[PDB]
C-alpha cells in the first residue's frame, strides 16, 4: 500500500525472428488487496499492451493463470503481491510447457493429450438409461471421489517437478492423480491391470521419484503424496 | 486461402457448446469445437450454486415434479419466457442430471438419518428416510418451495464441465483453443460457417460447415462490475448481430447477483449452504427487516438487489476509493458440527478480501451476472439466419423471460445441449449446402483487410479507456434501477463510443498473438452489443423481471407482453434496430398474474389473460372429472415437441 | 537374444500384446536394495562405534562378530564373504539407481536452476541423493574392497592403524557425511514414496518423518563423529616401528 | 543461478538467442580426458613392467620417478600429487562419458537386442566400452586411492605384498582386462570419431587403425600379463614373519 | 464426412507433380501433393541417361 513495487517479467517471442529473451521491469505502486492479476492488468492497460499473459475466473478457479512467481509456480489471480516483504516480484512462465509468449504457454493443450492418454472418462460396459433412478452410490464415495475430481488442470504440479522438467515424456502428478480418480470410482470398471497398460512404464508412475514438489504447490490441496504412493503400491505388484 | 470443413461446427467450448458437439459427434458427424481458451476453463466451471432438476430424491424434494418446475421458471420469468420452451426444459432436466451421474460427475448423495438448521423458522430437523439413501441430494438454491438443486459440494459446475469435456475427448471430438470466430459466413440468408483468426499465429481461416453452432456465453464484461470471467465479453453475439440477419432477443434482460465480493466480484456464496450471513450498512445495522419485515434476508434475490441500492442512494452506504457497498457479515456463524463438507467461503475472503470471515466482515455490491438475453431462436434452437443455431447463455431460446431462477441457468446449458444438439444434428445431416469460393474468399479477405487497417491504423483512440468508458456507463446508467432521463443520456454516449473506437490506434503491429490487437476488434463489438441492451432498456417503458423502469414502476400485460428484437441490418448504422415479438397468451399454459416475489398488484393487466385464465380453469376442471392425469391435462392446456429421445418420463421415488 | 526379447523391442510390447513388467520390478528392486543398505548402514555404525565402549569391547564384537561359536579361533573369511555380499548390493543399488541420474547438459542445466528458483526442500535432498551417491561410486568402492580382502586388520588398534596410519580418515571423513545424508534422505523419501506409514492423516505423517529423520540423522553423523576421533586418537598415539599395528596378534591375529 | 542460466533453461536459447556451445566444449572435455588417461595407460604399463628387468631397475625408476634431484632423498609425497592428478582427470572423464550410457530400461533392452542381431564389431566393442567403463567406477578407484595414500609401499618388494598378502591381484587381475579394453578400443574409436588420419583413403585408414588396436592391446595384455605374474611371484616367495615387506626400507623407505 | 481444401491440388509427386507445386505455392496457393509413396522415391528417381536441353 504506496509501496513501491518492482516487477520484473521474463519477456520472449520466439515467432519474432528479432526476439531475445530478457526480463524486463515496472515499476507499480502497490494497493491493498492487490492481486498479480490487478498488476498485470494494470501494466497491460497503462505501462506496456506488449505483454502476454492469459487470465479468466480471477477467483482461483478455473486454472488458467498458473506461472512461477519468486521461484514458485503459483495462481496469479490469488497471490498477493503484500505476501512479498522485498517488493520485488519475478514472474516466469511455467516451466515443462510449450511457450506462446512472455507468461503465456500452452497448458490446455498437454492436459487434453494427457487426459486421451490415461483415457480421463468412465469405462462401462453398459449405457444405464437416463430416464430411471440413479444408481446409488455411498455418500463417502461419492465424497472422495470429489476430492480427486477437484483438479483444475492449472499445471503447477507439472512445472513444479523437476521429473517432468528433464523428461517430457513423464505423465505427471496431475495424471497420476486422474488415474486413482477413475480407480476409486465405482462407476469405472476397468481394472488394476487395465490401469497398468496406460501408466505402467518409466513414463508412467515408476518415473516418479518423489520430489513432492507437485503436492506442496498443488494450489488445491490434492493428496496427491498419498495417493500416487497408492498407486505406486498398486502398480509394482501386477505380474 | 486456409479453409477447414466439418459437418457440424461448434463456437464456444463452455457445457453447452461441448454437450452440443457430443450430441452431433455420437452420429457419426465430424464436429469441430473452437474455443477462445481451453474448454475445461469456460465460465461454466465457476458454478458453484448448483443444478435445478426435479429428481424428487431427498425428503425436502419430496413430491416434486416437472409442473412444479415448470411453474416455478414461468412465474420466476414474469411471464417473459416462451412456456413451449420452458416444458421442454423441466421435462429434460432429471434425464441431464442422470446422465451427467453415469459420465461420473460425483453428485453429493443422501445418507439416512437426521440434519438440523437449514431452515428459515418452525422446523429444524430434516429426516432423510432409508429408501433415499444412495440418491443424488439436492439443496435449497433459487427460493424454490420443493429443493430441488443438484450439487457435488462445493464444485458443481466445474466437475459436470470437466465430464462432459471428457466425453468429447472420448468421441474425438476436434477441440481447437486459443481460436476466435470473429465473424459469420453467409449468403441468401444462410450461415455456412464462421472465418477465425487464430490467437497464437494470427492466421485468419474459414470453417466452414452444414450447421453452426454459437453457445458463446454471456456479455457481462460490458459492465464493469460482473462476477464474469474475464473471457465473457458477447462477440458470439456480436458476430451473429452483425451478419445483419439474425437477431438478438431480449437484450436488457440482465440479472444481477446481491452478494458478490466488492470490488472484484468474485462470488461469496455466503449465506447459501448455511443461511446465517447478514446484510449491514455503514453504521453497522441490520437493515434488510426494515425493507422486509417477514422476509429479511431471506426475501427473494432480486428483492435484495433492489433494498441494496435504495439503502445506499439512502446514504446509508459504505465509502471506498472504488465506490459505494455494504457489508455481508458471517461471523456470525463462524462454527457449526461435521458429518459433511462444508468450509470454502473463508478461503475466498482470505485470499482475496484479505480476511477472515469468521472475524471481519466482507463488503459486497450487486454486480452483473448472468444474461438472459440472446441470440432469437425458435423452439429448436435455430436462428432466423439458417443454419446458425445457438445454445446456453448465448441463446435467448427463452425459458427464462425476464428473471432466471437459480440454479436453472447451467441447467439451460446442459439441457439445451441435449435438445439443441439433437435438432442441431438433425440439420446438419439433412441440410444439403452450396459452398461458393467466391464467398469464402470475401469474407476472408475482408477480415485480413480488417485486421490490416487495424494494425495500420494512424487513429489516436485509446482502445482501454474507451473500453472502461463503456463499462462505467453500462454500470451506472443499466443497473437495478432505470430511468428514461439516464437511459437517454448512456445510448447516446455509446453511440459516441462507438464511433470513437474506430478512430483507435495501437503500438504492437505484429499480427500474431497480440493482445491489443484483440481488443481493437472486439470493443467495437462489444459496443454495438452495448447498444442493444440499453436502446432496448429505453424503449422498454414498463417494470418486468430484472428490468426496473422508475419511470415505469408496473408490468404493462396491455403494450409490452412481449419480446425485443433486436437487429443490424445496415452495416453503417449506429443504433440497433428494435422490433417486437408478441406473447400468444393463448400459447400459454399458465396466464399472467402475480410473479410470487416483490409488490403485489403491480402489473396492468390484460383482458386476454383473464379471458385465457378461465379456460385453463375450465378445460382443467373438467379433464379433472373424468380422471385424466396431470400429463394429459397439461398436453390439453399446451402441448410441446420434444425429439424422440427425450420424450420419455422421468422416473421417480414413488412412482 | 531370444525371439520373445526381439518382439518386445521391435514392437514396444509383449508377445501377449502388454506392457512388460521389468519396469515394475526394476522400480522394486532399485528399493529393496536402497532400504537393504540403509538399514545395514544403521547398525554398521553402532558397532563400528564400540570402540567408544573400550578396546576389550570392540575386540568383543569383532571376534564374535560372523561365525564364532563354529570355531572358537576366528575364520575372519566370514567377515570376507558379509562384505562381497553387501558389494554386490551395493553394486546393484547403484546400477537401478544411476538411471534416475540427470543424464545430459540440458537435463542438468535445467534441473539445476530449478532447483535454485524453488527452495523447495525435498526437491533439493534429492539433488544431494544423486550427487553423495556419484560420489560413493569412489569413496565407498575403496572401504568395501580392503573391508573384504583384509578382514583379519579389523580391531581397536588395527582399524585405528589404517586410520591414520595408512590415512584412510580422510576418506572415512567424506564417506561419512556422504552415505549418512544418502541413507537418511533415502529412508525418509521411500517411506512416502510407498506410504507404508500414510495412515489418515499423510501431511502429519511426513511431517513426523520428516523431523524423525533430522533426529536420526543429528544422532548418528555426531556418533559416528565422536568413533571416528576414537580411532584416529589411538592412530595417532602408534609411535614404535616395532610394532605391528596392521597386523597385530592376538589369539586369531588381530 | 544467474540471469543468463534462467533465460537459456526457459527460452531453450542464449541471451543472444543462439544455441549453447557448452555441448561442443563438454562434448571436447570427454574426448580430451579419455586421450589423457588412454596415453597415462600405456605408459603405465611399461613403468609398471620395469619389475621384469630386475629389482634393481623398477627400484630406479621408482625412486627417480616423480622429482628425485630435488631431493635425492625420496619424497613420495609427489606421487600422491601424481596420482590425485590423474583421480580427478578418471573422474571428470567417468562423469562426462557416463552422459553416454543407456539410461533405462527401454534403452537398454532396445540397444542390447540390436548389438545381438547386428553382429557389428565396432557397435559391439561400445558395449564393451560402457561395461568396461562402468566397472572401473569401482575397481580403479581402489587402486588410485591406495596409490594416493600409500605412495612409499611401491617397489619390488613391496608392490608384491600388496599384490599377493593383502590380496590386490584379483582386482588387478580384473582391472588388467578392463582398462585395457576400455582404453583401447576408446583410442582407436577416438581417431574415426574425429579423423585425424584419415587422408585421402580414409576406409584404408580405417582398416589399419583396427589392426594397429587389435596388435598394439595384444602386446598389452601378454605384457600386463607377465608382469602379473611377476609381482605375484615375488609375492608368495615372502614367507619371514618378521620381514616388513610393506614397508620393507631402503634409504627412504621402499 | 472428411473433407480437406487446398488452392491446389497435386496428384503426383514426381519431377512433374512436384515441380508444379512449386509454381503454386510460390504465389501463396495453398497446396498438397498427394502420393502413393514418399516423393523422393518417385519412378523419376531411376533416370540415369540424362536431361535433354540446347545449352
Ligand atoms: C459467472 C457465474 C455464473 C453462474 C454461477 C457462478 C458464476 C460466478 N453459478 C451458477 C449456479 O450455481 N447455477 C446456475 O444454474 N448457473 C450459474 N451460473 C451461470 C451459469 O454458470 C452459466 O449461464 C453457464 O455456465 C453458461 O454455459 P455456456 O455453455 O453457455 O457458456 P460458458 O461456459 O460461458 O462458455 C462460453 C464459451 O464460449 C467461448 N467463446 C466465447 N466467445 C467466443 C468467440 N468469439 N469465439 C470462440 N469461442 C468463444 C469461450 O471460450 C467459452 O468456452
Ligand atoms: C522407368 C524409367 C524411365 C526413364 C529412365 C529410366 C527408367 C528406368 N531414364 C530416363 C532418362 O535418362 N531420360 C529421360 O528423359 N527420361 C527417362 N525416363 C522416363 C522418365 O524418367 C519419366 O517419363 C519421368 O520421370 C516421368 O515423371 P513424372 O513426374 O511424370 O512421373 P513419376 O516420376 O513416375 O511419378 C508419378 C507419381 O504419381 C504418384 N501416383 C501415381 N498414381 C497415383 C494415384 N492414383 N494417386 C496418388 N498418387 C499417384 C506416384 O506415387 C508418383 O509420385
Ligand atoms: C554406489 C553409490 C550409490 C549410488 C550410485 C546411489 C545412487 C542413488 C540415487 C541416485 C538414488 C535416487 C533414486 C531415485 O530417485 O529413484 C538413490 C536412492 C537411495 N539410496 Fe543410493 N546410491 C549409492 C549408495 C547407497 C548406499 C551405500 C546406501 C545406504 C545408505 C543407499 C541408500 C539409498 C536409499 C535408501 C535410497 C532410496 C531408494 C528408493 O527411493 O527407491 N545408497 N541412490
Ligand atoms: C561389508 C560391511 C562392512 C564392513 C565389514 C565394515 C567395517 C568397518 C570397520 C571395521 C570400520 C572401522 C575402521 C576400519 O576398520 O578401517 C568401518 C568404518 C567406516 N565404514 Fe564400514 N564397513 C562395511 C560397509 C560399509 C559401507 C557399505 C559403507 C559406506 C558405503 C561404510 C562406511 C564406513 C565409514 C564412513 C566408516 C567411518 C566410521 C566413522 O568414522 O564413524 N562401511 N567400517
Ligand atoms: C571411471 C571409469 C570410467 C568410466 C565410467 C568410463 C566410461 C566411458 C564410456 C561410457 C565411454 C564412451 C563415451 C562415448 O561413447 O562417447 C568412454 C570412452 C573413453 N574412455 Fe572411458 N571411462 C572410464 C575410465 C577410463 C580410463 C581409466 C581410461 C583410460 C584407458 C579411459 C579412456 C577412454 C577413451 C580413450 C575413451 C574415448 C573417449 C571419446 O570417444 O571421446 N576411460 N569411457
Ligand atoms: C596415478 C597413477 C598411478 C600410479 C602411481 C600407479 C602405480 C602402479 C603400481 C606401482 C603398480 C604395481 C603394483 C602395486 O604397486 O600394487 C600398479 C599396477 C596396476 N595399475 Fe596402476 N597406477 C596408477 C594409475 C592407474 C590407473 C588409472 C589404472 C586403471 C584405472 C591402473 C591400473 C593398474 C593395473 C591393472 C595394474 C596391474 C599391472 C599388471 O598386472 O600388469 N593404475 N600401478
Ligand atoms: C550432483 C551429481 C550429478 C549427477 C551426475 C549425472 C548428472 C550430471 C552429469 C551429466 C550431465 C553433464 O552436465 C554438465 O556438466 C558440466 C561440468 O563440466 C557442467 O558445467 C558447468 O558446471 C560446472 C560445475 O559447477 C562448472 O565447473 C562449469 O564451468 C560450468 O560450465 C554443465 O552445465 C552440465 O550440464
Ligand atoms: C554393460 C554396462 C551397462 C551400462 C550401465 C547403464 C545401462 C544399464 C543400466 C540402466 C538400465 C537398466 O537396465 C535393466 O537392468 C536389468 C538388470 O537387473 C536388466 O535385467 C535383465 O538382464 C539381467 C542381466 O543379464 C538379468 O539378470 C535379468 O534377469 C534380466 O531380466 C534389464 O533388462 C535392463 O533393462
Ligand atoms: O449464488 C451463487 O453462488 C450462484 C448463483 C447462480 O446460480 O447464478
Ligand atoms: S493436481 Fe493440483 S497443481 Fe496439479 S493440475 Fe491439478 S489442481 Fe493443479
Ligand atoms: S513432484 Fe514429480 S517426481 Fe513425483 S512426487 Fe510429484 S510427480
Ligand atoms: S484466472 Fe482462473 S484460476 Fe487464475
Ligand atoms: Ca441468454
Amino acid at each position: 500500500m504506496g509501496r513501491m513495487l518492482t516487477i520484473r517479467v521474463f519477456k520472449y517471442d520466439p515467432q519474432s525472428a528479432v526476439s531475445k529473451p530478457h526480463f524486463q521491469e515496472y515499476k507499480i505502486e502497490e494497493a491493498p488487496s492487490m492481486t498479480i492479476f490487478i498488476v498485470l492488468n494494470m501494466i497491460r492497460e497503462t505501462y506496456d499492451p506488449d505483454l502476454n499473459f492469459d487470465f479468466v475466473c480471477r477467483a482461483g478457479i478455473c486454472g488458467s493463470c498458473g506461472m512461477m512467481i519468486n521461484g514458485r509456480p503459483s495462481l496469479a489471480c490469488r497471490t498477493l503481491t503484500k505476501d512479498f516483504e522485498d517488493g520485488v516480484i519475478t514472474l516466469l512462465p511455467l516451466p515443462a510447457f510449450k511457450l506462446i509468449k512472455d507468461l503465456s504457454v500452452d497448458t490446455g493443450n498437454w492436459f487434453n493429450g494427457m487426459s486421451q492418454r490415461v483415457e480421463s472418462w468412465i469405462h462401462a460396459q453398459k449405457e444405464h438409461d437416463i430416464s430411471k433412478l440413479e444408481e446409488r452410490i455411498e455418500p463417502e464415495v461419492a465424497q472422495e471421489v470429489f476430492e480427486l475430481d477437484r483438479c483444475i488442470e492449472c499445471g503447477c504440479c507439472i512445472a513444479a517437478c523437476g521429473t517432468k522438467i528433464m523428461r517430457e515424456d513423464f505423465v505427471g502428478a496431475a495424471g497420476l492423480n486422474r488415474v486413482v480418480r477413475f480407480m476409486i470410482d465405482p462407476h469405472d470398471e476397468r481394472t488394476d491391470e487395465d490401469y497398468y497398460e496406460l501408466i505402467g512404464d518409466d513414463d508412467g508412475v515408476f518415473g516418479c521419484m518423489t520430489l513432492l514438489a507437485c503436492h506442496d504447490v498443488c494450489p488445491k490441496n490434492l493428496p496427491l503424496q498419498s495417493k500416487i504412493a497408492y498407486l505406486r503400491r498398486k502398480m509394482v505388484s501386477v505380474n | 486461402m486456409k479453409v477447414q470443413y466439418c459437418d457440424s461446427l461448434v463456437i464456444g467450448g463452455g457445457l453447452a457448446g461441448l454437450r452440443a458437439a457430443v450430441a452431433t459427434q455420437q452420429k457419426g458427424l465430424s464436429t469441430i469445437v473452437l474455443s477462445l481458451i481451453p474448454v475445461k476453463r469456460s465460465h461454466s466451471a465457476a458454478a458453484q450454486g448448483g443444478m435445478q432438476a426435479s429428481l424428487g430424491n431427498s425428503k425436502m424434494s419430496d413430491g416434486d415434479n416437472e409442473d412444479l418446475h415448470f411453474m416455478d421458471t414461468v412465474k420466476g420469468s414474469d411471464w417473459g419466457c416462451d412456456q413451449k420452451v420452458a416444458r421442454m426444459f423441466v421435462n429434460t432436466a432429471p434425464k441431464a442430471i442422470r446422465e451427467l451421474a453415469a459420465w461420473g460427475v460425483p453428485w453429493t448423495r443422501i445418507h439416512k438419518g437426521d440434519r438440523m438448521a437449514i431452515i428459515n423458522a418452525q422446523k429444524t430437523t430434516i429426516t432423510e428416510e432409508d429408501f433415499r439413501h444412495g440418491l443424488i441430494h439436492s439443496r435449497d438454491f433459487g427460493g424454490t418451495k420443493k429443493w430441488r438443486t443438484c450439487y457435488t459440494a462445493d464444485a458443481t459446475g466445474h466437475t459436470m464441465l470437466f465430464a462432459v469435456a471428457n466425453e468429447c475427448l472420448k468421441l474425438g471430438v476436434s477441440i481447437q483453443d486459443r481460436k476466435e470466430a470473429i465473424a459469420l459466413i453467409h449468403q441468401d440468408g444462410k450461415c455456412y460457417g464462421a472465418v477465425v483468426r487464430d490467437l497464437v499465429t494470427g492466421d485468419i481461416i474459414a470453417y466452414v460447415a452444414k450447421g453452426t453452432l454459437i453457445a458463446t456465453g454471456g456479455y457481462g464484461r460490458i459492465y464493469k462490475n460482473t462476477t464474469n470471467a474475464v473471457v465473457c465479453e458477447g462477440t458470439g453475439t456480436a458476430i451473429a448481430l452483425e451478419t445483419g440477419i439474425a437477431q438478438l432477443g431480449n437484450m436488457e434482460a440482465v440479472q444481477f447477483h446481491p452478494t458478490p465480493l466488492f470490488p472484484s466480484g468474485i462470488l461469496l456464496t455466503e449465506g447459501c449452504r448455511g443461511d446465517g450471513g447478514i446484510l449491514r450498512d455503514v453504521d453497522g445495522h441490520r437493515f434488510m427487516p426494515d425493507y422486509e419485515p417477514e422476509k429479511k434476508e431471506l426475501a427473494s434475490r432480486d428483492v435484495v438487489s433492489r433494498r441494496m441500492i435504495e439503502h445506499i442512494r439512502k446514504g446509508k452506504g459504505v465509502q471506498s476509493p472504488y465506490g459505494q457497498h455494504l457489508w455481508l457479515d458471517i461471523s456470525i456463524l463462524g462454527r457449526k458440527h461435521i458429518e459433511t463438507n462444508l468450509r470454502d467461503v473463508q478461503e475466498i475472503c482470505e485470499y482475496f478480501a484479505g480476511i477472515d470471515p469468521a472475524e471481519k466482515w466482507a463488503p459486497v455490491l450487486p454486480m452483473q451476472h448472468y444474461s438472459m438475453g440472446g441470440i432469437r431462436t425458435d423452439y429448436r434452437g435455430e436462428a432466423k439466419l439458417k443454419g446458425l443455431f445457438s445454445a446456453g447463455e448465448a441463446a435467448c431460446w427463452d425459458m427464462h423471460g425476464f428473471n432466471r431462477l437459480g440454479g436453472n441457468s447451467v441447467s439451460e446449458a446442459v439441457v439445451a445441449g441435449m435438445i439443441v444438439g439433437e435438432y442441431f444434428a438433425e440439420h446438419c445431416a439433412n441440410t444439403q449446402v452450396d459452398l461458393e469460393t467466391k464467398t469464402l474468399e470475401k469474407f476472408v479477405k475482408g477480415q485480413e483487410a480488417y485486421m490490416k487497417s487495424l494494425v495500420e491504423s494512424k487513429g489516436t483512440e485509446d482502445v482501454f479507456k474507451i473500453k472502461n468508458r463503456m463499462k462505467d456507463v453500462m454500470d451506472d446508467n443499466v443497473g437495478i434501477f432505470r430511468d428514461g432521463p439516464h437511459l437517454e443520456k448512456s445510448v447516446k454516449e455509446l453511440e459516441e463510443l462507438y464511433k470513437k473506437s474506430k478512430n483507435v490506434g495501437i503500438k504492437n503491429k505484429r499480427l500474431h498473438a497480440n493482445p491489443e490487437l484483440e481488443e481493437a476488434y472486439r470493443v467495437p463489438m462489444m459496443l454495438k452489443v452495448a447498444l442493444c441492451v440499453a436502446k432496448g432498456a429505453l424503449d422498454r417503458t414498463e417494470s418486468r423481471g430484472a428490468h426496473n423502469r422508475e419511470d415505469y414502476p408496473k408490468r404493462d400485460d396491455i403494450n409490452w407482453l412481449n419480446r425485443t428484437l433486436a437487429s443490424w441490418p445496415n452495416p453503417e448504422q449506429t443504433l440497433p434496430t428494435l422490433e417486437y415479438e408478441a406473447l400468444d397468451v393463448n400459447e400459454m399454459e399458465i396466464a399472467p398474474r402475480y410473479r410470487g416475489y416483490g409488490a403485489k398488484g403491480n402489473y396492468i393487466e390484460n383482458p386476454l389473460s383473464v379471458k385465457r385464465q378461465e379456460e385453463i380453469d375450465k378445460i382443467q376442471s373438467e379433464l379433472e372429472a373424468a380422471g385424466k392425469d396431470r400429463h394429459a391435462i397439461q398436453e390439453a392446456l399446451m402441448p410441446y415437441e420434444l425429439p424422440a429421445k427425450y420424450k420419455a418420463r422421468n422416473e421417480r421415488l414413488g412412482d | 537374444m531370444t525371439n520373445e526379447s526381439i518382439l518386445e523391442s521391435y514392437s514396444g510390447v509383449t508377445p501377449e500384446r502388454k506392457k512388460s513388467r521389468m519396469p515394475a520390478k526394476l522400480d522394486w528392486w532399485q528399493s529393496a536394495t536402497g532400504l537393504f543398505l540403509g538399514l545395514f548402514m544403521i547398525g554398521h555404525m553402532f558397532f563400528v562405534s564400540t570402540i567408544l565402549l573400550g578396546d576389550n569391547v570392540m575386540l568383543w564384537v569383532t571376534k564374535k562378530f560372523e561365525l564364532d561359536f563354529i570355531f572358537e579361533g576366528g575364520k575372519p573369511i566370514v567377515v570376507s564373504f558379509l562384505a562381497a555380499f553387501v558389494f554386490a548390493v551395493f553394486i546393484a543399488h547403484a546400477f537401478l539407481a544411476m538411471r534416475k541420474f540427470p543424464i545430459n547438459y540440458r537435463q542438468y542445466l535445467t534441473f539445476k536452476t530449478h532447483k535454485d528458483l524453488m527452495r523447495h526442500g525435498d526437491t533439493t535432498l534429492w539433488w544431494i541423493q544423486a550427487m553423495t551417491g556419484f560420489a560413493m561410486f569412489f569413496l565407498g568402492s575403496v572401504h568395501l574392497y580392503i573391508m573384504m580382502t583384509q578382514p583379519q586388520t579389523i580391531g581397536p588398534v588395527s582399524s585405528s592403524f589404517r586410520m591414520v596410519s595408512e590415512w584412510m580418515w580422510p576418506l572415512y571423513l567424506v564417506l561419512l557425511f556422504a552415505v549418512e545424508l544418502h541413507g537418511s534422505v533415502g529412508l525418509y523419501r521411500l517411506a512416502v514414496k510407498w506410504g507404508w506409514f500414510d495412515g489418515e492423516t499423510p501431511d502429519k505423517t511426513r511431517a513426523n518423518l520428516k523431523k524423525l529423520k533430522t533426529l536420526m540423522s543429528a544422532f548418528l553423523i555426531v556418533l559416528g563423529l565422536l568413533t571416528f576421533g576414537a580411532y584416529v586418537k589411538k592412530g595417532l598415539e602408534q609411535t614404535d616401528p616395532n610394532i605391528d599395528y596392521k597386523y597385530f596378534d592376538y589369539k586369531r591375529t588381530h
